[PDB]
């Protein structure tokens, strides 16, 4: 997970803003999987009661 | 009605601005004479009439 943050301040200063009175924080990741043997995988579809 | 109020999230709100002005002057030139002759200097009664 890469998380990245800007508090306000200095940093957030631009020509947009100013003042710098505002901030922001994300997280971003990758992710993928591989399939070697598909037919070890099961799998039943049924209805569900209430 | 006219002062600058900013808000929790502001940016772009209250620009001003600035002006200068010249000021000037000039010279001119001035100047007189007078004229005699040698007979008024030296036939006056009075010496020293220079």
């Amino acid at each position: 997970f890469t998380v990245m943050t800007k508090m306000p301040g200095k940093e957030t200063a631009d020509r947009n803003d100013p003042y710098g009175e505002t901030g922001f924080s994300s997280i971003k990741w990758y992710y993928g999987i591989l399939v070697k043997r598909p037919e070890r995988l099961a799998l039943i579809k049924t209805v569900a009661p209430l | 009605s006219k002062l600058p109020l900013l808000t929790e999230n502001g940016g772009r709100v209250n620009r001003v601005g600035f002006t200068r002005i010249a000021r000037e002057g000039s010279i001119h030139k001035f100047g007189f004479f007078y004229e005699f002759t040698q007979e008024s200097i030296d036939f006056d009664s009075d010496d020293g009439l220079m």
